[PDB]
RNA sequence: CCGAAGCUUCGGCUUCGGCAGGAGAGGUA
């Protein structure tokens, strides 16, 4: 209901939303950018966003 | 012209004209 | 912003307002040129934007019924010899009779040399009939423009897209230090200075008797003695700079009517919006790539290209619930050194 | 290749440092995280004691972290794994 | 790189010159730096130039209808008040220099810096995302320069003859350094053909394999040219292993050896080369006489009886009309279709008067800007002219602009200048809709996986034979068959195969598959993809802004709808479906 | 106190004082009035619009000194330079008539009639067949000079000092090159045009800022150049961030920039000390929508991976 | 075959304030680019003289008016912009200007101290009637190239006093032309004429003096290899 | 008055006949003053010597081919014009070629006369594989600049001498490019940068200060009319 | 959060003083 009532016709989304007591799971690009979080795509998806990097063993050995 | 006191302007026109503006 | 700018805002007939249209409600057949708008109503000058087509200016020669409609002048023919007699006419009675040509060729006695020319029918048709049937013809070439459409030297050689830019931005030039009326006219420029009336001109005949950089007094033949001060540095609605010169001598004869002193933007009571350069077309190394311009400095050097702008600040001194606010030099605040440009 | 001499922030050439990584998306967190890493060696060494490694390549004069960073991914003296 | 104000960036960059200030010992506490800094002394501005080495700025252009409406540069020092932007990057920011304004950001930590370094950096968008074309092109006024220089005029100064009986050959020159000399003397033209021993330009695959054969060690390995000057001073611009052209350069020519280049070498080089190129157009077109005066226009010859001949026939029309013979609608449909051919006639009477080194000319044949109907419209005649309504209107407009129409003939073409200028600000707002409305339903697409292993996929055309047994190449083959991953492999005859499952289609696929007698191909689309959410990369298939497969993770469902979006506004209506 | 605002000055040319005790009209509850004028003097710069009356129209990209501009055979250094490439595409050959006409005036003519008034110059009056240097002349607006006249006219200007002509019956001059030296290969159509200085000067429209002050209900940067605003991040702007795939950009834009308050300060604190950027907080204006909402008798709530929803209030 | 004639300089004299130098003879190819760098220097780097500041009486800006003279301040202040002057001392001097009644006031009432001249006697100022009278105190400084207004608040001065923009170039006009001898036998050289015009504070023989004592100096910081 | 910012001039060497010089802090436009001046003189303007005319027996009426030769005579042509030759006596001289059997014949078997040196001994010129003969005279001068074919209407002086164009000119190629830097608080100042390459005979230090001793005295004409004329002083290194 | 003033052990502490919404019209790209 957040990314359909910021589209159009927000009280008639609102209102049906509510009679249905609907749940949003905040999965999409507009919720995160609402509710200021890293959107699902580029480097915000889960395999970039968790690298882990350090110096080679070599490297850290000569200096 | 038309004016008492104004600059010489020499113009190409030629048709005259019998209203003024 | 100039006196040109000024005489066109009162010039000008809006399709809007409590009773007309909507910028968004409007479509797209409200905004054409109609064969009736023909003396009455300038095709070319209109906004650019949003507003194309609901804003319009008067013609030169038009003039206004006492019901509403707006006339436009004739002059009559009979036995295919243009007479000199003048009659006015609406849109809706000039459909009914053939009108000629502003540019028809016209002998000595006034019989036209082309057997045939190129009318206007009922409906604004265009036809090539021959010059036998006519019963109307035009006033002047200029009969169907603006007053600042009729300011463009070589009009016919130029776009209607280009020259509709050309009439618009006339009126967004700035008042220059000096001015300097242009080497290529039309002749329109005398009559669009002393009808703005950003002058001063004489309302009787007289000699001058003493000149001084902010009045005049003259003198007049029955005894009369007048005088003419003038606004040295004014500021206008837009911050620009209004300032009047005088530009007669101590001993001169005036008749009524003469342009006494200049103005903003006039130069001899001519209008003067810019100055006359020396031009090469080319391109040079890709500065002026895109519509960019180069310029010399020989312009900075010599002040051809320099205006002065003028700004108001105000404050208010007022009573309060607890006191009054008072306007002094004494404020134990701030240092000794920022209060050294204020007087007692 | 045969180019000439990149300048400026155009440099190290970045047709190398895609040939290192699986994607340019990788990329920037690999510096970004690398960048971190020095800032943190720098403004904890005048104050106590830290954990981290210093610059593993030769510095400039007033350089920013991430040029550091970038130059020592394309030296070939760091490694990561990916989540 | 972009220039920035001294003004502009001293507030910019108010904290970083603070710190550096501070560290400096050109202050006490945080609240000197600031007054200094604010008060511009002269201390503040040597700092502010080791502060901004190095750190990107974001610049932006209002409408963003795509994505290349917003890249990043590296500022530096100008003096002024106005933003200086390079002339390659105008096609992708639609900027012209004639009051537009555009605004400035600053990142701020590490990620932001390296996302504006790596991922949006000017000199890394050059191929534009929706055709795979390039942006970053010579136009205008570089494509005037570079097509004065490759051109050969015949019978010049110091050309070469082929000289015998009395002395020898009287034009072959041993190096360009001498060729060079020779011009600065006067005796030779740039634009005349000549004999020149070349040693470091790889020569042309004929060529090579005739004299060398096996390999060309072109670091020092001369053969002989038959070319010009101006040919030898382009091909030095580009790479050292790119083979000779001898050709003159029409903008086509010159977009064709860009995508060359873009595909087949490292992006620095093509960014290396662009902006040397530019510089050779910029200087040759200075000097090359185009200019416009009132004598650089000319008329047909014969205007006057080419239009009564055509006046005569509208005047029998008129008398058939008068007689009852024919109806208002036959009359106007037949006045229209008479005046119709004279507008050719007089267009090719005076495209046959134009010499080919007119200013006029060779601004529209070489591609740089224009067309030939403004040409026609200039010096010829205007013709035909529609009413409000939308209909012709049967008299034409007989005078071209450099005569000057009359009052009646101007009123009567401002009635369609009229409707374009109204119809494209309605066009703007209609357009903005459809755009915000793709965005909205395509937003969910997403690449998330590499491969879906799936079998099915759509058929391609790719190309039709005809009765007597050869091929016509699909005419739209470049945005349906170009760039996919095929899904079976292609067999002919009963016999091997020539590409194999899983590869996409360049031109030398196509070529492959064309020379071997196969039409229908079946590739992967993203249609039938089996991914639950979002699609995966082997049916999207290739990215046209880099040319390699598609990276996990990237957002295919708003550069489609910017993509279809952005040409709105140059959709004009068919003037009832 | 009244102080100047940011970027002005100027000196003080006039001061208009009104009192309450001197019979003088005033609004009720005040006491006195005053109003200062401020005035300055503006050159030509780069980026100031120029115009002319046919449509062109541009700014200025560079100033040069006299040296280094073409110059004609006697030494007259060019004043302005336009482009070729932007006059036929647009069908506005009134500029270059323009030019030919204002040679001819500047310079002046002269039109022989020894053996009869030529054939070309039948239709010109007598007073336009002799002019004096620095003439003016008028052409109608539908009905002016022809091409046959301006044609004939250009073939028959006044010498200068010497008796050289510099502009041929074409109206085009060959010009030397003032940074080389060497004369131009072909030559160059010169003239007289009038130009107009517009009112779109550069000084009234750069700005900049960093930090400055902020709204009430929604503590976003205030808007404007007169109250010191910041520049709008719209949604066409947005959507351009999301298709580069700039995450950590378009985040940082959007909390730590606009809205993040306690996020605000830390990140001017880590700026001057030299340390690593915060992680962003959550904006305010997502408050403020709820807060909205519960007004309207909607139970809006925000729940947790195991339902018992959080406060979002802070205050802890 | 290498020619050994070295280059001449003679001068022929027009007017005044004009002069022609012939250069010859010159390498094939030379004659242009010598002539545009004596041009260059000419028309850019010539020491001269002019006028900072003014101060009228009665006045605090310049954008006002004298009581009785037919000239706001600005008008003759432009006016002033044209006067011609001569120095000879490295610091300011000062003169004098006093009128009153009816009449026109010109350059030549300007009363200047010993080592300063007026060359420009004749020229425009104001115009006065039977109520007004002018007074005005010019500073001449010496310089090179043009500089614009100093403002007052950044030198410590009085409200009365009023920045002018200077002009110390006192070189007018400068031009070239190159006569080539290409006939056959590979023996050919080249001949240059230069035209100096200056503005009466500087003879003609002298600006061409002072560029060449620059060009001279210039170009000796590559001759330092040896 | 006082530059107040003395320039300086540094080299950068790339090749033993390749260099870069760069001039700077120029002061505004000066650097256009100099480059192009500076290109000319030193192009156009230093002294050499170079082969001006060659005589090759068995080739008269019509010159296409050469019966003994590999090559044809345009090509000698060209190999003969790439010779780097440092003649001492203004008069011209005469040297000759006679190289006989199979083999190749390069620019070492020139014999030449004493005041005359050859600075690329190993230069290919033809190859000799026809059992042929080669006998060819050479005549070589000394100016300055490059000078094209001079067609001599002798008629008697010679019958089967061909004239050749000769490039005198030590320095081969030279180019100059300007860009900007900032001193104090003002940027759009000058940098001139220069790109000389030269033939083996000289150095590309040695032609830059040869180049800027002719300039001084050129200049030093102009300043012979007034002793003390108030320029620009630089001031001491 | 900023300014002024005191204590100040140099981390800081204390006193006082201080705010930003709508409607209409015209214009530039
Ligand atoms: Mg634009
Ligand atoms: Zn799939």
């Amino acid at each position: 209901w957040l990314s359909a009532a910021s589209f159009q016709e927000t009280t008639r989304v609102l209102t049906d939303a509510a009679i249905n007591c609907r749940s949003d799971k905040l999965n999409g690009l507009k919720e995160n950018v609402i509710i200021g979080k890293l959107i699902p795509a580029g480097t915000g998806i889960n395999r970039y966003r968790n690298i882990a990097v350090q110096p080679t063993e070599e490297a850290r050995a000569a200096a | 012209n038309s004016v008492p006191g104004a600059p010489n302007r020499v113009s190409f026109a030629k048709l005259r004209e019998p209203l003024e503006v | 912003n100039n006196p040109l700018s000024g005489l066109t805002h009162k010039r000008r007939l809006s399709a809007l307002g409590p009773g007309g249209l909507s910028r968004e409600r409007a479509g797209l057949e409200v905004r054409d040129v109609h064969p009736s708008h023909y003396g009455r109503m300038c095709p070319i000058e209109t906004p650019e934007g949003p507003n194309i087509g609901l804003i319009g200016s008067l013609s030169v020669y038009a003039r206004v019924n006492p019901f509403g409609f707006i006339e436009t002048p004739y002059r009559k023919v009979v036995d295919g010899v243009v007479s000199d007699e003048i009659v006015y006419l609406t849109a809706d009675e000039e459909d009914r009779h053939v009108v000629a040509q502003a540019n028809s060729p016209i002998d000595a006695d006034g019989r036209f040399v082309e057997p045939r020319v190129l009318v206007r029918r009922k409906a604004g048709e265009v036809e090539y009939v021959p010059s036998s049937e006519v019963d109307y013809m035009d006033v002047s070439p200029r009969q169907m423009v603006s007053v600042a459409t009729a300011m463009i030297p070589f009009l016919e050689h130029d776009d209607a897209n280009r020259a509709l830019m050309g009439a618009n931005m006339q009126r967004q030039a700035v008042p220059l230090v000096r001015s300097e009326a242009p080497l290529v006219g039309t002749g329109m420029e005398l009559r669009a200075a002393i009808d703005a009336g950003d002058v001063v001109v004489a309302e009787e005949s007289g000699v001058i008797e003493e000149v001084s950089a902010d009045y005049i007094t003259v003198m007049h033949d029955n005894g009369t003695r007048r005088t003419y001060r003038m606004r040295k540095f004014a500021r206008s609605n837009h911050g620009t700079c209004a300032n009047q010169c005088p530009i007669v001598d101590a001993g001169d004869r005036v008749e009524a009517g003469q342009v006494i002193a200049d103005g903003p933007c006039t130069d001899d009571g001519e209008m003067a919006l810019g100055k006359n350069l020396l031009v090469a077309i080319m391109p040079w190394e890709g500065h002026n790539y895109e519509d960019a311009i180069i310029l010399s400095n020989r312009l900075v050097e010599e002040d051809v290209l320099t205006s002065i702008h003028i700004e108001e600040h105000e404050i208010d001194a007022r009573d309060t619930k607890l006191g009054a606010e008072e306007i002094t030099r004494d404020i134990p605040n701030i240092s000794d050194e920022v209060l050294a440009d204020l007087d007692e | 290749g045969g180019y000439d001499t990149p300048l400026g922030i155009t440099n190290p050439p970045i047709d190398e440092l895609l040939d290192r990584v699986s994607s340019k998306y990788a990329l920037v967190i690999y510096a970004a995280k690398r960048a971190r890493q020095i800032n943190d060696y720098y403004n904890q060494l005048g104050e106590g004691i830290l954990e981290y490694v210093g610059p593993l390549v030769e510095p400039g004069l007033q350089e920013k972290p991430l040029s550091i960073a970038l130059r020592e991914i394309h030296a070939d003296l760091l490694e990561h794994t990916e989540g | 790189q972009c220039g920035l104000p001294k003004l502009m960036a001293l507030e910019l960059f108010k904290p970083f010159v603070m710190k550096r200030l501070v560290d400096l010992n050109h202050a006490q506490n945080i609240k000197s730096a600031k007054r200094m800094v604010e008060r511009q002394r002269p201390q503040v501005w040597d700092v502010l130039e080791e502060v901004i080495a190095e750190h990107p700025v974001l610049l932006n252009r209002a409408p963003t209808l795509h994505r290349l409406g917003i890249q990043a540069f590296e500022p530096m020092l100008v003096e002024g008040k106005a933003i200086q932007l390079h002339p390659l990057v105008c096609e992708a920011f639609n900027a012209d220099f004639d009051g537009d304004q555009m605004a400035v950001h600053l990142p701020l930590s590490a990620e932001a810096q390296a996302e504006a370094r790596i991922l949006m950096l000017s000199s890394n968008n050059i191929l534009s995302p929706a055709s795979g074309r390039p942006l970053a092109m010579p136009r205008l006024d570089m494509v005037t320069g570079l097509y004065y220089l490759t051109t050969e005029v015949p019978g010049d100064t110091g050309e070469y003859q082929p000289a015998s009986g009395d002395h020898p050959e009287t034009g072959v020159y041993s190096s360009p350094a001498e060729a060079i000399m020779a011009a600065d003397r006067g005796v030779l033209s740039v634009r005349a053909k000549i004999k020149v021993r070349l040693t470091q330009l790889r020569p042309p695959v004929e060529i090579e394999a005739e004299l060398f054969g096996h390999s060309g060690w072109q670091p020092g390995d001369a053969w002989m040219a038959e070319t010009t000057l101006g040919r030898v001073m382009f091909n030095e611009l580009l790479p050292l292993g790119y083979p000779f052209v001898n050709k003159q350069m029409h903008k086509k020519v010159q977009a064709a050896i860009i995508n060359d280049l873009a595909e087949r070498y490292p992006m620095i080089v093509v960014a290396q080369t662009v902006d040397k190129l530019k510089d050779a157009g910029f200087y040759w077109a200075t000097r090359s006489g185009v200019t416009v005066s009132m004598a650089d226009v000319l008329v047909p010859p014969r205007k006057k009886e080419i239009l009564d001949h055509y006046e005569e026939r509208a005047d029998k029309v008129e008398k058939q009309f008068q007689r009852g013979a024919l109806n208002h609608d036959e009359r106007n449909e037949a006045l229209v279709e008479i005046w119709k051919e004279a507008t050719d006639e007089v267009g090719q009477a005076l495209r046959e008067h134009y010499p080919d080194d007119n200013p006029i000319i060779t601004i529209v044949d070489s591609g740089a800007t224009g067309n030939f109907t403004q040409t026609r419209t200039l010096a010829g005649m205007k013709g035909l002219v529609t009413n409000p309504k939308g209909e012709f209107i049967p008299r034409p407009v007989k005078s071209s602009f450099r005569e000057g129409l009359t009052v009646l003939e101007y009123f009567i073409n401002t009635h369609g200048a009229r409707k374009g200028l109204a119809d494209t600000a309605l066009r703007t707002a209609d357009s903005g809709y459809l755009t915000r409305r793709l965005v909205d339903v395509s937003q969910d697409v997403i690449v998330r996986e590499h491969d879906c292993q799936t079998e099915r996929g759509i058929v391609v055309e790719l190309a039709e034979r005809a009765p007597d047994g050869t091929l016509i190449r699909d005419p739209y083959i470049e945005t349906s068959a170009y760039a996919r991953t095929l899904g079976t492999d292609a067999v002919d005859e009963a016999g091997n195969v020539i590409v194999e499952r899983g590869q996409d289609l360049g031109d030398p696929e196509i070529d492959a598959l064309l020379a071997a007698g196969i039409t229908q191909v079946k590739v992967r689309s993203v249609l039938t993809c089996a991914t639950s959410t979002g699609v995966c990369a082997t049916c999207y298939g290739r990215s046209m802004a880099t040319g390699k497969l598609v990276d996990i993770g990237e957002a295919v469902g708003i550069v489609a709808a910017q993509s279809i979006g952005e040409p709105g506004t140059q959709l004009t209506m068919r003037t009832d479906i | 106190s009244l102080k100047v605002p940011h970027g002005e000055s100027g000196k003080v040319i006039g001061i208009r004082v009104f009192s309450r005790e001197d019979e003088d009209e005033l609004p009720a509850g005040v006491n006195e009035l005053v109003r200062v004028y401020v005035a300055q003097k503006r050159k030509i710069s780069d980026g100031d619009k120029l115009a002319g009356r046919h449509g062109n129209k541009g700014v200025i990209g560079k100033i040069l000194p006299v040296e280094d501009m073409p110059f004609l055979a006697d030494g007259t250094p060019v004043d302005i330079i336009l482009n070729t490439h932007g006059v036929p595409r647009r069908m506005n050959i009134g500029q270059i008539l323009e030019t030919h006409l204002g040679w001819c005036a500047h310079s002046g003519w002269k039109v022989d009639a020894a053996k009869g008034v030529p054939d070309w110059a039948a239709r010109l009056p007598d007073e336009l067949l002799e002019a004096q240097p620095n003439a003016i002349v008028s052409t109608p607006v539908f009905d002016g000079a022809q091409e046959a006249e301006l044609q004939g006219l250009l073939s028959c200007t006044l010498p200068n000092r010497d008796g050289d002509v510099l502009v041929d019956a074409d109206g085009k001059a060959m010009l030397f090159d003032g940074r080389s030296g060497e004369p131009f290969p072909y030559p160059v159509t010169v003239g007289y045009m009038y130009i107009m200085k517009l009112h779109h000067l550069v000084d009234d429209k750069i700005h900049a800022r960093s930090t400055g002050p902020y709204s009430m209900i929604t503590q976003q940067p205030l808007g404007g150049k007169a109250q010191f605003g910041g520049q709008r991040f719209g949604e066409m702007e947005c959507w351009a961030m999301q298709a580069y795939g700039a995450a950590y950009t378009l985040q940082e834009l959007l909390t730590i920039k606009s809205d993040d308050t306690v996020g605000r300060v830390k990140v001017y604190e880590a700026i001057v000390k030299g340390e690593n950027i915060p992680e962003p907080g959550i904006p305010e204006s997502f408050k403020v929508l709820l807060k909205e909402l519960q007004s309207l008798c909607l139970n809006v709530e925000v729940l947790s991976s195991d339902g018992a929803a959080i406060e979002l209030r802070e205050g802890e | 075959m290498l020619i050994s004639q070295r280059p001449t300089l003679s001068e022929d004299v027009l007017t005044d304030n004009r002069s022609q130098f012939v250069i010859e003879p010159l390498e094939p190819g030379f004659g242009y680019t010598l002539g545009n760098s004596l041009r260059r220097t000419l028309l850019s780097s010539i020491p001269g003289a002019a006028v900072t500041s003014i101060r009228i009486d009665g006045v605090l800006h310049e954008f006002t008016t004298v009581p009785g003279v037919k000239e706001d301040v600005t008008e003759i202040i432009l006016n002033l912009k044209s006067l011609v002057v001569s120095s000879e001392e490295d610091e300011p001097v000062t003169m004098y200007l006093r009128k009153q009644g009816p009449g026109e006031v010109t350059a030549g009432d300007i009363v200047p101290p010993a080592g300063v001249t007026v060359h420009n006697p004749g020229m425009h100022i104001a115009t006065l009637n039977d109520k007004g009278k002018l007074e005005v105190e010019l500073v001449v400084e010496r310089g090179r190239g043009y500089v614009p207004a100093v403002q007052n608040r950044a030198s410590g001065a009085e409200i009365g006093r009023i920045p002018v923009d200077s002009i110390y170039s006192p070189v007018l006009k400068v031009t070239y032309k190159v006569d080539a001898t290409r006939v056959e036998q590979r023996t050919d050289f080249d001949k240059l004429i230069l035209d100096v015009e200056t503005k009466n504070s500087i003879s003609p023989r002298d600006a061409l003096a002072s560029a060449g004592k620059t060009l001279v100096e210039l170009f000796g910081l590559a001759r330092e290899l040896n």
